[PDB]
């Protein structure tokens, strides 16, 4: 569990994957592909490129499609709980 | 191909 403060645009960080675009074949999964220099979750650390989002808020994201886990993470008020 | 900005 990675807290984080989130900020004027966002988290900070990007995402690919997701049932339908299947980052790696056979896996649905979501994976952090870019931490934007700045935003919270660059400066907050804990998070890395590579890493497999599990949960936002408890709202499991193991196999959702892409624009639910996209909405899962703009829906959560500033205050964010990471998988 | 979807890699979306959050």
């Amino acid at each position: 569990e990675i807290k984080l403060i989130k900020g004027p645009k966002g988290l900070g960080f990007s995402i690919a994957g997701g049932v339908g675009n299947q980052h790696i074949p056979g896996d649905n999964s979501i994976y952090v592909t870019k931490i934007i220099e700045g935003g919270a979750a660059h400066k907050d650390g804990k998070l890395q490129i590579g890493d497999k989002l599990l949960a936002v808020n408890s709202v499991c994201l193991e196999e959702v499609t892409h624009e639910e886990a996209v909405t899962a993470l703009k829906n959560t008020s500033d205050f964010v709980y990471l998988k | 191909r979807r890699e979306t900005q959050v």
